[PDB]
């Protein structure tokens, strides 16, 4: 009798830690080709026929179905950075495999993997600190400058997506949301609603709320579409005939009775339509469903009633307007009914698009973004929510740095000069470490079709003595004061980069062996 | 090492394609796409005979319902379809144009690839003449009034728009139905206009000329107990929810008769509601009773020995029309139908339409009728849904001319213009990018080479010919004489397109064809 | 110690050096092999190492 | 490129690759045949004649969507390749033989696209002796490769590559006693050094016991005549045609052969009989009473 | 697109499908390197298992589908065939300068510039070996053969007794030489016939003087030892005599008929008497001997070994001098047979074995001659150690034809990539990375050396094996040049004073081959496979 069950599968040794390290360059592989304002698409189709399109490496990796341990480490890895900072997907990934890479050639001969686990830690330690203590902060606290470091910031951002032509027409948008949001940040205060047919420019942030014509009942379209100073009655009862209980029953002995309980249920349901009509409001919203029979009382009072909203829409409209939902109809005060300065139901793309706009005090926004295809729109919404996610973590603090390989060179310099006075074999790893550093701006280069060896040994000359922020120019095929050039990030993003593809590398390499079980 | 590793699940069977392979593939199936749209464009251009997987067949040249209805597995093609579907929701007018000009586009590209360019380069091209376009689009524009008072020019859009399309046979009143349709139905105040108020119905029969636009409302319905007058003449209607039976409580109820007496007390009280229900109905006055929900045995006679004719079974739309057409108010229940409450009707007639037992109704308004409605009438089920699908194409260019009031003189004389311009600005522009602006005119002007193609002419010596014609006397009116009238002056012809509509096709195909440029790798199973 | 990576009967990656872990997560069928689990595991319970 | 049996090839010239690709439609396999035919006619430029075809028609397929006649097309390509022939004859310059410097620059570009260009520096210079040590560069209007022998064997590397103005050949030796021969005498036979043999059928009958000892004794002395008429010209080392259905060589006659210190080849094949006599200089023999040294082939 | 009716794979996937299918066969190849290295077990479908060591015969026996892969063993097997030892390292050498040029391609680097530095990096390679590397084997003589054949010897599976076996391995080879241009020497192996037997231990192989044929005599009745050896060679069977195929015998008159018939066997009867006539009696052919003959012989007094091979009897002719004939026939029309080509030989007898018998011809008059006869515990080890002495052998025949060795234990690829580091440090194109390249490349076999002797190589290659550094800088520290790594302490050691050498043909051979392969096989820019 054999130990374990059968068809278990082990595989240990130096080999094993080869082909996990080869299996996460072949999973990094697939999202190389996705970097800086040159970077290209991948079209990704799943088993049910839905083409996704997408070129962030979060979304790439994710839809990429994964059963290698390591190529899952990788993936995990870009999802934990796209949870954490949103920005920065890719270069996790590469980095981690670069750093795989340059390290396999010393795995070949028999080098313990504790050490090189140890000059990994050591190296992103030292990293992380000449980050936060190379990235410059303004520290004046204007409201123009921080303006124009969240515009900078969120440009940045738009680069290397699909709506990199209309960067400053959105950039700026996504930075107005995220002015107008209270001290929490809160992502669900600002929603995205996609609609078929436009240009991509033709786009546009409602300041109030904007969401699409729920449903509609006989007796529709005959209530004002037009209100110029209403009020809004946020509900979460259903107006319409129905049993008080759902287990209630009736027992009754006289036709008289009968004829008062049918007067009855009418009468309660007018007098719940009578309290919400007398309370000053114009339009109303409800969670709940409106019936027919509500939808006409609205209709003959010039009163606009909209039910079944969902969720997160009405609570949009409380925090631009500034109501409260109240289940109940008894106590409709005039301090609870919102208020907004134009209500208004408009014609977008073979759709009805309710709108409530001009709140002077608003807490909320809401992105009417328009595109060709359904995938169109889902891209430039992932790129959107990608610069939303940047601006929502650079607004915590606005200490910068100069991107397009700038800082990856600058850690690269350092990481070299400190490789010097280290004596023995720990020197050999983190000129490994800094040479695995050296990635980005090689393969910014290449997906640019440029002279990468050329650029990097320019970089490299020009960056020795000749100054930081240097990075690469992909419109001028050349080097660049990237700062100056207002290509700035968010140091977070490359800390957190950094200290993520470092834990993932330490995982991976501390692995000898691995056991596969039948999977009963 | 020896052995082979594995990293992605069932990744023996997945296909990839990477790099410039890839890219071809996609410019393949584009020009594929615009290849078979290509032939359909234009008066002279021939209609498709679609048949879906249940077999039934339509035969129809509206490129956006064409590709909606293609079947089609390659992804590329999907996008075109979504391309063109995008492009009928904002416009409603120009979706082979689109496809066509987005295929012109990607198999420029295709030649400018194989030079070596990068495809973003290419993009980047696009976009900045699809600037200058549409800014010369602009420029080229001018003005028409949208008034009731001088409505001709609504009637040479519509009449341009409709041309192409087998109601082309009349030609003349469905432009005039259209316009009359929108303008009616339109909220000049708002510069909105609602489709719902617009119910295009059809019937097979007739002929294609007998298509009328009732400034009414039209209902599939007959009077219930035919015994009643099957026409009645201005009459007031009372638009009504509630059924005309005895009332039951929602909330669930029992009714417990315990003796002979509340047997007799509940016979009394159903006989003397119908007969309240029917007098308190009368009392207001109205002569013609409509009810959503339908009714008894006892309501008919009751509502026929009473002299007022009704109908049931309304649906809610059509009820929602009925009472916007006479002015009238939707009401819940018998007890609060007031004499205001009514509306008013010129006339309510019942129509047979020939051998077959099918009947209608139509309610003819005296007064201001929000409402309208197109009555169509052929030969062929296939020519009523193409009758149907070409008015919603003319009612969607009047409503936009309506948001916009601005146009151009196409024929193809709109796109030599831009391909003007943006060959122009691309002689004063640094090398390495203008390739991918003359690549961008000359894929935009591509259009007057199909239409002459389609016309039979020759297309490029006509479009050298017509080009030049526009260059040297400053007309840029000047397009493919389709029809074949002389005359390549497009004013005098009366072809009338809308600003927005080409400058959204423009714009639409300019980030269509962005997106595909943009792709590069394809995994698929 | 090297942490070693197990794939459980439902496809669960552990990539963990701690013995009561990869020894539970790890399907044995020998009897003997099936004590010692048994020892180790008990001693796991009771002092929560060796 | 690796056919459907496991046999692969490196290639770089553009009329092999098309010809091992296994096409399928017939516009390939024109352009394979439009490719082999430029290597008959030139023997470089295959792949650039490929490429100019197949671009061009990449260019016409929009003069075809512009609305163009085939017709109307072909002839203005023919005036446009008329022109184009005026152009290219203007724009070159003369080329007159026994000026090795262009002939070396000539060689070392077409060998510039292969895998020995690292070697061209020794290998195109012999390249083009090979072609002067052939043909006279004073009236020649052609030159013929078929007496150009490229032999091929495995081993070593290329800088081992050799130019010989004599004959190489893959036989070997069948008296493995004699290895080299100073003032060599060769000599072919198209005949055969066995016991006789008459076309039509042969048959020898014996009857008594001393006719046993006849046969023998007459044969070893028949072919010890045969080769002694070989010997007595002086010739030193012997060439057999590859001869079927007669042993070219005996055992009995090679030991003969052997004895008197010659060296012998056989198993040489018909067709390389030309070859060897416009080699070495020497006239085939089919009968023995002809085999003189008036006529023999000389060698250092 | 294409309609091929095949796959095609173009770019970076057939690139990097090449570079891991010679990685494949590198490291197949990799731990039976060095004297720490321990050999294969290769086992065949049917069972039938060998136990080996040298690369040739590993790769081989392996079968092999992926052309890349192919390339590599072909380049083993020339290097097997041109010189004999080094047959893994050339294919380490190949399949590790490989990925490195793959490695630099990979960055978007030309494929022909790398494919020009490593050309003129091994034309440099081998200019310092022949120039700065190379020790004469003149002032040493009788030493260097022995610490050469030892250090062939240490990794295989013989090596533990090298000191014993080594020496008749020169000695052999010392039995060898030959003259072919009046002047210049020459040791043709594969004339040292060597025999399996499995009987006792490895430390009693008999080295013989004189040839060791594998045959038996040809029946028991004539005798097993001969005095004195007047052996007659001969490639001529002995039956009796079937007339011909042309020649067919008709009888009209019965009388006439049995004659004939004594005739059909006195012919061969008469041929015994002359080969008898001279004294011979040991006879050798190649041709079946039938039993009238044998008793022929065996009354005599002499004996016949019948099926003889072919290169075996000459080698047996040209030792002792006989003649080898055809056929018994002289200038004039009457067979005849002379003493004048008879071989002598001192003895010849046939010895037993561990349960055969095999003849032992013992000191030939003519040259002296050898043959070795390995006794194994089974044969596997019998033809393992047979396949070692045979690379010994190799071996000592290369240091003798060139008198010159550099040392061994990865000295002179340090050296020579310590030295091209700084050659590749000028011409400051592009091309000097493929250069340098090469240099780490020649690194690959010091390193796996010290992995297989459980060590650790880069923590010591960076300063231990860098004494070739102060070798390069300052002429007058030459003699740590050198240097190499030894695994009783891992440490770098002048391997002049523990003796190990290999002639530089192997190292030259090697470099060269496998540099060639490398550019052959990167050349690739797609594949297009067909369909069968
Ligand atoms: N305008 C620009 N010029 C040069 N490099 C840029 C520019 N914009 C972004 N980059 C580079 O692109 C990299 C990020 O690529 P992107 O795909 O936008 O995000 P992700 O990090 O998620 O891949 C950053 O390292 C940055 O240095
Ligand atoms: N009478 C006409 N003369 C010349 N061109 C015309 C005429 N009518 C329409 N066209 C052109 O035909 C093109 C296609 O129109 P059509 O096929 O009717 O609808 P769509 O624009 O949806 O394809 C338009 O761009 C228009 O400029
Ligand atoms: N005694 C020794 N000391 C140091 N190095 C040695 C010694 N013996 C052999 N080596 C080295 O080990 C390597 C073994 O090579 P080997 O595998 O025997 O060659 P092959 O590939 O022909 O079998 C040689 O390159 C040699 O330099
Ligand atoms: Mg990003
Ligand atoms: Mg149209
Ligand atoms: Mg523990
Ligand atoms: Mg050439
Ligand atoms: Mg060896």
């Amino acid at each position: 009798v054999i130990l374990l069950k059968e068809g278990t599968d082990s595989s240990q040794g130096i080999p094993q830690l080869v082909s996990n390290i080869s299996a996460c360059q072949v999973i990094a592989e697939a999202v190389r080709t996705t970097l800086g304002p040159r970077g290209m698409d991948k079209l990704i189709v799943d088993g049910r026929g839905k083409a996704t399109i997408s070129n962030d490496g979060a979304t790439i990796l994710k839809l990429l179905d994964v059963v290698h341990p390591a190529a899952k480490t990788l993936v995990d890895i870009a999802k934990s950075q796209d949870a954490e900072v949103g920005d920065g997907t890719t270069s996790v990934t590469l980095l981690a495999a670069e750093f795989l890479k340059q390290v396999k050639p010393y795995v070949e001969e028999g080098l313990h993997p504790q050490i090189i686990i140890r000059a990994f830690r050591t190296a992103t330690q030292l990293a992380v600190n000449k980050i936060k203590e190379i990235a410059v902060t303004v520290k004046k606290a204007d409201k123009v400058e921080q303006r124009k470091l969240l515009e900078k910031c969120a440009m940045t951002a738009l680069s290397s997506k699909l709506i990199s032509q209309q960067k400053a027409f959105f950039a700026k948008m996504v930075v107005d949301a995220v002015m107008m949001l209270d001290d929490l940040l809160q992502l669900k205060m600002i929603g995205i609603k996609k609609v078929q047919g436009g240009a991509l420019e033709d786009s546009q942030l409602v300041a109030g709320v904007a969401f699409k014509k729920t449903f509609s009942y006989a007796g529709f379209e005959m209530q004002p579409k037009k209100y110029h100073n209403p009020k809004i009655a946020l509900l979460n009862v259903e107006l319409e005939l129905k049993a008080e209980k759902d287990n209630a029953e009736i027992r009754v002995h006289t036709v008289e009775d009968y004829q008062a309980i049918v007067d009855a249920e009418w009468n309660i349901l007018y007098d719940k339509l009578e309290k919400i009509h007398h309370s000053g409001a114009k339009v109303v919203l409800s969670k709940l469903p409106i019936g027919d029979v509500a939808t006409q009382y609205f209709a003959d009072r010039d009163m606009f009633c909209a039910g079944r909203v969902p969720e997160e829409d009405l609570k949009r409209t409380m925090m631009a307007c500034g109501g409260s939902i109240q289940t109940s109809v008894n106590a409709l005060s005039a301090d609870v009914l919102g208020r907004c300065q134009v209500f208004e139901e408009t014609q977008i793309g073979g759709e009805r698009y309710n709108f409530f706009t001009g709140c002077p005090k608003a807490k909320t926004c809401t992105f009417i973004l328009r595109g060709g295809a359904e995938q169109f729109m889902e891209e430039t919404e992932r790129s959107l929510h990608d610069a939303i996610m940047i601006v929502r973590r650079a607004i915590k603090n606005d200490s910068v740095v100069a991107g397009g390989g700038a800082i990856e060179m600058e850690l690269s310099k350092y990481l070299r000069d400190y490789s010097r006075t280290i004596p023995g074999k720990q020197q050999l790893l983190i000129g490994a470490y800094a040479k695995a550093l050296e990635i980005i701006p090689r393969q910014l280069c290449d997906n640019a079709g440029f002279d990468a060896t050329n650029i990097l040994n320019k970089l490299r000359a020009r960056h020795a003595q000749g100054g930081t922020w240097y990075g690469v120019d992909i419109n001028n095929e050349d080097i660049a004061d990237n700062f100056e050039a207002f290509v700035w990030e968010p140091a977070m993003v490359r800390i957190n980069a950094l200290t993520a593809a470092s834990e993932a590398a330490c995982l991976i390499v501390s692995v000898d062996e691995t056991i596969k079980n039948p999977r009963s | 090492y020896g052995r082979p590793f594995l990293i992605i699940k069932d990744q023996d069977r997945k296909s990839r394609l990477m790099g410039l392979e890839a890219l071809k593939s996609h410019i393949m199936a584009a020009k594929a796409v615009a290849n078979t749209m290509r032939t359909s464009l234009g008066p002279n251009g021939l209609d498709k005979m679609m048949v879906d997987k249940d077999g039934d067949v339509t035969v129809t040249n509206d490129g956006a319902t064409i590709l909606s209805m293609m079947d089609v597995d390659h992804q590329i093609a999907k996008l075109m379809v979504e391309l063109s579907k995008s492009q009928d929701d904002e416009i409603g007018d120009g979706t082979t144009g689109v496809v066509v000009l987005a295929g012109a586009l990607l198999e420029e590209a295709e030649q400018l690839l194989d030079r070596g360019i990068h495809p973003i380069r290419i993009a980047d091209g696009y976009e900045q003449a699809a600037r200058v376009a549409i800014e010369h689009l602009d420029k080229i524009s001018d003005s028409v009034l949208v008034d009731i008072k001088d409505t001709e020019p609504l009637i040479q859009t519509a009449k341009t728009t409709l041309g192409s399309k087998v109601v082309n046979s009349c030609h003349r009143q469905m432009a005039e139905i259209a316009v009359n349709a929108v303008l009616t139905v339109a909220d000049m105040e708002r510069r909105d206009v609602d489709f719902e108020l617009i119910k295009v119905e059809g019937k097979v029969g007739g002929r294609l000329e007998d298509t009328k636009l009732i400034k009414g409302v039209i209902v599939d319905k007959d009077f219930s107990h035919p015994q009643m007058p099957k026409k009645v003449e201005d009459a007031k209607i009372a638009i009504l929810t509630c059924p005309f039976e005895p009332p039951k409580p929602k909330t669930k109820h029992k009714l417990d008769v315990t003796s002979v007496e509340d047997y007799k007390a509940l016979q009394k009280y159903e006989k003397e509601k119908f007969e309240e229900m029917i007098q308190q109905i009368k009392e207001t006055g109205a002569n013609l009773a409509i009810c959503q929900w339908g009714f008894d045995d006892e309501a008919n006679h009751l509502l026929l020995q009473n002299n007022l004719p009704a109908v049931r079974w309304v649906g809610g739309p059509e009820i929602e029309l009925i009472a916007i057409a006479t002015g009238g108010r939707i009401v819940p229940r018998f007890s609060e139908l007031t004499a205001e409450k009514l509306g008013f009707a010129g006339l309510v007639q019942e129509i047979s339409f020939g051998t077959t037992k099918d009947k209608m109704l139509v309610i003819e308004q005296c007064k201001n009728s929000r409402a309208v409605t197109i009555f169509i009438r052929g030969g062929n089920k296939m020519i009523i849904e193409e009758a149907k699908r070409s008015l919603h194409d003319a009612l969607c260019v009047i409503r936009n001319l309506i948001r916009d009031n601005r146009v151009v003189y196409g024929g193809g004389a709109a796109e030599i213009s831009c391909a003007l311009a943006v060959s122009q600005e691309a002689d004063k522009c640094p090398t390495l990018e203008q390739y991918a602006m003359r690549a961008f005119a000359d894929a935009l002007e591509v259009i007057p080479m199909a239409l002459s193609e389609n016309s039979g002419m020759n297309p490029i010596q006509t479009m050298t010919e017509v080009r030049a014609r526009q260059v040297k006397e400053m007309n840029p009116a000047l397009g493919i004489d389709c029809l074949h009238k002389g005359t390549n002056d497009m004013k005098q012809q009366h072809v009338i397109e809308t600003l927005i509509g080409k400058k959204q096709q423009i714009s639409l195909a300019t980030q269509m064809v962005r997106m595909i440029l943009k792709i590069d790798d394809i995994r698929k199973p | 110690g090297m942490n070693k990576m197990v794939i459980n009967h439902l496809e669960k990656l552990f990539v963990t050096n701690d013995a009561a872990t990869i020894l539970r997560e790890l399907e044995v069928q020998h009897p003997a092999a099936k004590m010692i689990v048994m020892a180790s595991h008990m001693q796991e319970q009771e002092v929560g190492d060796g | 490129i690796q056919d459907g049996k496991g046999d692969v090839t490196i290639t770089n010239d553009g009329a092999t690759i098309l010809k091992q690709m296994q096409v399928l439609h017939p516009a390939a396999r024109m352009l394979v045949e439009l490719s082999k035919a430029q290597d008959i006619e030139a023997g470089d430029g295959t792949t650039s004649v490929v490429i100019i075809a197949g671009s061009l028609l990449d260019s016409c397929t929009k003069l075809l969507q512009k609305g163009i006649h085939p017709t109307i097309i072909s002839e203005s390509f023919q005036k446009a390749l008329e022109k184009g022939i005026e152009i290219l004859t203007d724009m070159s310059r003369p080329v007159e033989l026994s000026d090795r410097e262009t002939l070396l620059n000539s060689a070392t570009t077409s060998l510039n696209s292969k895998v020995v260009s690292q070697y061209s520096s020794l290998l195109s210079p012999m390249s083009v002796n090979a072609v002067m040590k052939v043909i006279d560069p004073a009236t020649a209007t052609s030159v013929d490769l078929r007496d150009i022998k490229i032999v091929k064997k495995l081993g070593g590397t290329i800088d081992d590559c050799e130019l010989v103005e004599g004959l190489v050949l893959t036989q070997k030796v069948s008296n493995s006693g004699i290895t080299r021969v100073e003032k060599a005498k060769i000599g072919l036979i198209q005949f055969c050094l066995s016991a006789p043999k008459t076309d039509m059928d042969n048959q020898i009958v014996v009857s008594d016991y001393a006719q046993m000892d006849r046969v023998l004794r007459e044969e070893r002395a028949y072919i010890l005549n045969l080769v002694k008429q070989i010997k007595k010209t002086g010739c030193n080392v012997l060439l057999i045609q590859k001869s079927i259905l007669r042993d070219a060589l005996s055992d009995l006659a090679l030991h003969f052969l052997n004895k008197m210190k010659i060296m012998v080849i056989k198993d040489i094949e018909r067709e390389d009989i030309e070859f060897i006599c416009k080699t070495i200089g020497t006239k085939p023999v089919a009968h023995i009473d002809q085999f003189t040294a008036d006529m023999l082939g000389s060698a250092e | 697109p294409l309609s091929v009716f095949g796959d095609r794979s173009t770019g970076e996937t057939i690139r990097s499908q090449n570079v891991m299918a010679a990685a494949s066969i590198a490291n197949i190849v990799k731990s039976s390197l060095g004297p720490v290295g321990l050999d294969k077990m290769l086992v065949d479908d049917i069972g039938d298992v060998t136990i080996t060591n040298d690369g040739a015969t590993i790769l081989k026996l392996l079968e092999v589908e992926h052309p890349a892969a192919k390339v590599l063993c072909e380049l083993a097997d020339l290097q097997d065939k041109e010189v004999g030892d080094g047959t893994t390292s050339v294919v380490i050498i190949a399949a590790e300068l490989l990925k490195n040029a793959d490695e630099l391609v990979k960055q978007k680097i030309h494929p022909t510039s790398v494919i020009s530095g490593y050309r003129l990096a091994c034309k440099e390679a081998v200019r310092y070996i022949n120039e700065n590397l190379i020790v004469n084997t003149d002032e040493l003589g009788r030493d260097c053969l022995i610490n050469a054949a030892k250090t062939s010897m240490s990794s295989k599976i013989i090596g533990i007794n090298g000191d014993f076996f080594a020496n008749m391995v020169v000695d052999a080879v010392l039995a060898i030489k030959y003259t072919d241009i009046r002047g210049q020497p020459r040791y043709p192996v594969n004339s040292v016939n060597i025999l399996k037997a499995h009987g006792r231990s490895q430390m009693e192989s008999m080295l013989i003087s004189g040839y060791a044929l594998n045959c038996v005599v040809g029946s028991q009745g004539m005798p097993k030892r001969i005095v004195n050896a007047k052996i007659a060679c001969l490639d001529f069977s002995l039956q009796k005599t079937k007339m011909k195929l042309g020649v067919q015998v008709v009888i009209t008159d019965p009388e006439k008929l049995d004659q004939i018939r004594q005739r059909e066997s006195d012919i061969t009867k008469e041929r015994i008497q002359k080969i008898l006539a001279t004294g011979a009696n040991v006879i050798l052919t190649t041709g079946g001997i039938d039993d009238m003959c044998l008793k022929y012989f065996v009354e005599a007094g002499a004996m016949a070994v019948r099926r003889v091979l072919k290169r075996d009897l000459k080698r047996i002719a040209k030792a002792s001098g006989a003649t080898i004939l055809s056929t018994l026939a002289n200038l004039e029309g009457e067979e005849t047979f002379e003493a004048a080509m008879l071989g002598q030989a001192e003895e010849v007898v046939q010895e037993r074995i561990c349960d055969d018998e095999l003849i032992l011809i013992k000191n030939t008059k003519a040259r002296t001659s050898a043959s070795i006869i390995l006794r194994g515990a089974n044969d596997f080890m019998c033809d393992e150690m047979e396949r070692s002495l045979h690379d010994a052998l190799c071996v000592v025949k290369r240091v003798l034809e060139s008198k010159s060795v550099v040392p061994g234990g990865g000295a002179v690829e340090a050296a020579l990539s310590i030295y091209l580091e700084n050659y590749a440090t000028s011409m400051g194109s592009r091309e000097q990375l493929a250069i340098a390249e090469f240099a780490r490349s020649l690194l690959v076999i010091p390193n796996t050396l010290a992995v297989n002797a459980a060590q650790d190589s880069t923590d010591l290659v960076a300063k231990l094996r860098a004494f070739h550094n102060e070798a390069q800088v300052n002429p007058e520290r030459k003699n740590l040049k050198w240097i190499g790594l030894d695994l009783s302490n891992g440490k770098p050691r002048d391997n002049k004073q523990a003796g190990v050498f290999e002639p530089t043909i192997v190292k030259v051979k090697s470099l060269k081959f496998a540099t060639e392969a490398a550019i052959t096989i990167l050349r690739i820019d797609d594949l297009i496979k067909l369909h069968p």
